[PDB]
């Protein structure tokens, strides 16, 4: 029982840690993915502005 | 985190940049060629933040000098520290902008932007550990206002995890009487709220009022205004340019100063324009604010104070406690211990003791409302839109810029009205 | 054997490590180069000082320690400082970019890039040991590395070393010396995530040490140098049981049995005496009774709280120097009748004593007077929850408005982690309340 419970604690610490570190990498990547997608939406808007100058001449 | 990459854009940006580099080169013991001639080891300890070490012990600025108008290239190169700059880092266009934001941001500045990005990448790649970027510019012009904000958004794409800082010069009718400046500022603010980590509101109205009323000059030139800005910029970069026991970089300080991402517009201040209690009362006074807003019309979210000179630190601790006690209502109760202080041994040239002030006050809305009033005076009668709508823009984008700045003011007000219980 | 590996995380941990290791060296007669002339057995040994120092075949006595930080400038000063020869380069581990006063960067973003290296270097020290007892983790609550990297490290050390003991020396934040507005967050986060992985934690309140340096040592504006030297004296009193040979010397693990009545109630209040200047010490010998009485004066505590308005679950007295049991017993009998020492009904009221004959040492050019005798009291009092309360209140004021929370969320953290941490602290406060309540 002393071994079982010491292993249980090592087990669940390892699983809790891996679940957090993965969940964090999902979040931080989804945060940076949104930030770049807003910046790429500006490049698409600046392509419409530069077309509406040429298509008004 | 050590190396910062400086970028100066437009006439305003390049001249305040030039002055910035004159003062810190003097402080660090760098002569116009770029050799070390000082005495203290503290001058070289964090020299790498703003300078590259070339062959023959040559210290060269990490500066990128940018404009659509040539001629500004000559004035910087002819100036006192014109030789020290890197020749390839000069990236100058052809036909200028003529105080037009859509020229700087969407069309003519967009053609020059990739040639600037080359110099940024070349400087950034050589950095052992790049911390971030500082942009000196005005928001009333065309190039620094528009191409400066395009650079911000383009630098963000390739360096999303680096700090982006701006010394953004706010336009005022008392200094410059160009009529479309309220359009330029409002379009820039729409970019700055989204894409910068912290922005210093160096306001030309406050700099005029200081120069007129305090310094006694009847009609001040741009040279007089810049004496104050170079004193400010030297002050707010002291924490990065010298140690001592403080261990701070652009991110640490942005973390302690910016409690909400959009609310990153600070109120600078300097003193004197002397004893420690006088300094401390002077820097918190509205007359010494480089932004034209009254602290007492709102509340401080956070404050950073930075003293310079030989002085009793016990006395500085007592005096900073004194003003927080005496002015308790003007600091939000729901962020404990939000006023922080550093002391630097090395004073600036001329003064034995100085203090520099950085404040994230909800009163900054007084600056944004003033611009918003000047903006809406023109926009509601569709005046001067042919400058912008000709270059390709839509009225929708003009409405969005107004609405974003009105939201910014609404949010500053929300947290000013917020209470603990 | 019974080896003890110290791990020093962040600026506060590293700089406290320097104070501690400089101080141990002087206590054990170890030179800056690592030589120990009085040590006749070259290359190894089973002596008491070998619990903290391994020996090389060249006679070098090397700290069983690792210095970790996520930026180079603090550890660079050990690499180039007086004791540069004392540490192997592999014991001193630095990153390039710090955690920026952000728990998230220390635990996840920057911290995950160096964590495997750090554990590998701890493993080389562990394999030097014939009977490893445990770890002593020095770190701040407030720093991003101090809070975030420590938590990560403690989590991993529980995986790799099971239930092998892990002690903390945690630096609790104070506005006088701190420059970080987000410390309340970092503190609550690290305290929450480490709680299951620490067996005992000695908190040190910077304000408590700041006031002691001002009041007792007459230092107008105490620096970290002033605080760390005092802290190292307290740390030395607590580790002296492991590092020295003694007939009346009680082991630290034996005090721990008395100090930790339940796993979560593992935060002893430390109190040290005498802290006195050289001027005041001259023609002023302080008896056993005077320094023992000084332990119950709350101005001498390492954490600002009031034991008199709380309840005791343990009281341990760690004496060092010219001290004999007779005097200690007399002094205790005097204190019992004269002072506010109320125990809970489920504990026995007897004070537990340990004595080390090796007297306390001072660092040359210090502020402390060299004294013949000294004492450190380790008590388990419900009063220490006040420190949790003050810090939990600062957290709530900011978190209600989500102030600064975007910085943590930007680096990958969820709001769930904040409230989960605060609820654990709410429970911790409730636990300290419950243990004080009388039985039925
Ligand atoms: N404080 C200060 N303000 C300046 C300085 N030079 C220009 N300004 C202000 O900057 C605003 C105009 O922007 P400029 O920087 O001249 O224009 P630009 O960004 O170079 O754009 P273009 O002129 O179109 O190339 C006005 O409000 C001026 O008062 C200076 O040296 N100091
Ligand atoms: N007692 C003591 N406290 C310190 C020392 N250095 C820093 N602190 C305190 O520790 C807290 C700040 O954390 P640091 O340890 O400096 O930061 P860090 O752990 O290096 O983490 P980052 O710098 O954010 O990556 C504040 O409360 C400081 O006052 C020291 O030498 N002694
Ligand atoms: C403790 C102290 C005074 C160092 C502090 N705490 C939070 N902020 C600061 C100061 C600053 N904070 C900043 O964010 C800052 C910005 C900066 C520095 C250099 C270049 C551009 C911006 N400059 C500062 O001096
Ligand atoms: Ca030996
Ligand atoms: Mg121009
Ligand atoms: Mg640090």
């Amino acid at each position: 029982k002393a071994i079982e419970e010491n292993n249980n604690f090592i087990k669940m610490a390892k699983e809790k840690l891996a679940q957090k570190m993965e969940s964090n990498k999902e979040n931080r990547e989804a945060h940076l993915a949104a930030m770049l997608e807003r910046l790429q939406e500006k490049d698409k808007h600046a392509e419409e502005v530069r077309k509406n100058k040429e298509l008004k001449e | 985190m050590r190396e910062i990459v400086h970028i100066q854009a437009g006439q305003c940006g390049n001249q305040i940049g030039a002055k910035f580099w004159e003062v810190i080169s003097d402080e660090h013991g760098i002569d116009p060629t770029g050799s070390y001639h000082g005495d203290s080891d503290l001058q070289l300890e964090r020299i790498n933040v703003y300078y590259n070490e070339a062959t023959g012990n040559k210290y060269v600025p990490r500066a990128i000098l940018v404009d659509l108008e040539p001629g500004t290239m000559d004035s910087v190169r002819s100036g006192p520290f014109g030789q020290i700059f890197r020749p390839d880092n000069f990236v100058f266009g052809q036909s200028g902008a003529g105080n037009n934001w859509a020229k700087g941001h969407y069309t003519e500045g967009a053609e020059l932007v990739d040639s600037v990005l080359d110099v940024v990448r070349k400087e950034s790649e050589s950095c052992d550990c790049l911390q971030g970027f500082q942009l000196t510019h005005s928001l009333g012009g065309g190039t620094g206002s528009g191409m400066g904000t395009l650079l911000i958004s383009k630098i963000r794409e390739e360096y999303p995890d680096r700090i982006m800082n701006t010394f953004s010069v706010m336009p005022s009718p008392k200094v410059s009487d160009t009529v479309v400046e309220p359009y330029n500022a409002t379009l820039s603010v729409h970019q700055l709220v989204e894409n910068t980590d912290e922005t210093y509101c160096i306001d030309n109205e406050a700099l005029y009022d200081i120069c007129f009323r305090t310094l006694k000059l009847t009609t001040p030139t741009y040279g007089d205004l810049n004496h104050l800005v170079s004193a400010t910029m030297s002050g707010v970069t002291t924490c990065l340019r010298f140690p001592g026991q403080l261990n701070a970089d652009l991110r640490k300080l942005a973390v302690n100063m910016v409690p909400f991402p959009r609310l990153h517009f600070f109120m600078p201040g300097f003193a004197p324009l002397l004893t420690v209690p006088e300094l401390t009362q002077q820097m918190f006074d509205s007359k010494n604010m480089m932004a034209a807003c009254d602290p007492r019309h709102g509340r401080y979210l956070t404050v950073a104070a930075i003293f310079r000179g030989r002085m009793s630190m016990k006395e500085v601790d007592e005096q900073m406690l004194n003003v927080q006690n005496k002015n308790s209502s003007y600091f939000v109760e729901w962020i404990p211990n939000n006023v922080k202080t550093a002391v630097c041994d090395i004073p600036p040239r001329g003064l034995k003791m100085s203090a520099t002030f950085i404040g994230n006050s909800t009163a900054i809305q007084e600056l944004f409302k003033r611009i918003s009033e000047q903006f809406t005076a023109m926009f509601r009668r569709k005046a001067f839109l042919h400058w912008y709508t000709g270059e390709g823009m839509d009225e929708m984008e003009f409405t969005e810029a107004e609405s974003n700045m009105n939201d910014l003011v609404s949010e500053y007000q929300q947290y000013q009205d917020a209470t603990a219980d | 054997m019974r080896e003890c590996i110290s791990i020093h995380v962040g600026q506060a941990g590293v700089q406290i490590g320097n104070a501690c290791w400089e101080l141990y060296c002087l206590e054990h007669g170890i030179q800056p180069d690592g030589q120990m002339p009085s040590d006749k057995t070259i290359g190894g040994g089973d002596d008491s000082f070998n619990t903290f120092f391994s020996e090389t075949g060249a006679g070098k006595h090397v700290p069983r320690a690792v210095f970790v930080d996520l930026e180079p400038t603090v550890i660079d000063e050990v690499r180039t400082g007086t004791y540069r020869q004392l540490f192997h380069p592999e014991q001193l581990i630095t990153g390039k970019e710090d955690a920026a006063n952000n728990y998230a960067r220390g635990h996840y973003t920057i911290g995950k890039e160096i964590i495997d290296l750090v554990l590998d270097r701890i493993r080389k020290l562990a394999d030097q040991c014939t009977g490893l007892q445990g770890f002593l983790v020095f770190h701040s609550f407030g720093g991003g590395t101090g809070s975030g990297f420590t938590s990560l490290l403690m989590e991993r050390l529980s995986v790799d070393y099971g239930k092998k003991s892990k002690l903390e020396f945690s630096i609790y934040p104070a506005p006088q010396v701190s420059t970080a507005v987000v410390e309340p967050y970092n503190s609550i986060l690290t305290t929450h995530t480490t709680l299951e992985h620490s067996d005992c934690a000695f908190m040190v309140d910077n304000e408590a040490i700041y006031d002691i340096c001002r009041r007792n040592l007459d230092i107008e504006r105490p620096t970290y140098t002033n605080l760390n030297r005092l802290i190292s004296q307290i740390v030395s009193s607590i580790t002296a049981s492991l590092r020295f040979d003694g007939a009346l010397n009680v082991d630290l693990t034996e005090f721990q049995t008395n100090l930790v009545p339940y796993p979560r109630i593992h935060f002893p209040l430390a109190t040290y005496a005498p802290v006195i200047s050289a001027e005041k010490a001259y023609h002023e010998q302080l008896s056993v009774a005077e320094i023992t009485n000084a332990c119950f004066e709350p101005a001498n505590q390492m954490v600002k709280c009031d034991p008199r308005h709380g309840k005791y679950m343990a009281c341990c007295l760690l004496y060092r120097g010219d001290v004999v049991p007779k005097d200690v017993n007399a002094a205790i009998a005097t204190i019992k009748t004269k002072r506010s020492i109320q125990f809970v009904d489920w504990c026995p009221t007897g004070f537990k004593v340990g004595i080390n004959y090796q007297p306390p040492t001072v660092v040359p050019g210090g502020d402390l007077a060299k004294v013949q005798r000294a004492v450190c009291m380790l008590s388990n009092t419900t009063a220490i929850a006040e420190a949790w309360a003050r810090l939990d209140h600062k957290f709530d004021l900011m978190y209600a408005k989500r102030a600064f929370v975007h910085w943590y969320v930007g680096e990958g953290m969820e709001e769930g982690e904040f409230s989960e941490a605060r609820e654990d602290m709410a429970a911790l406060e409730k636990d300290y309340e419950e243990v004080g309540v009388d039985s039925v």
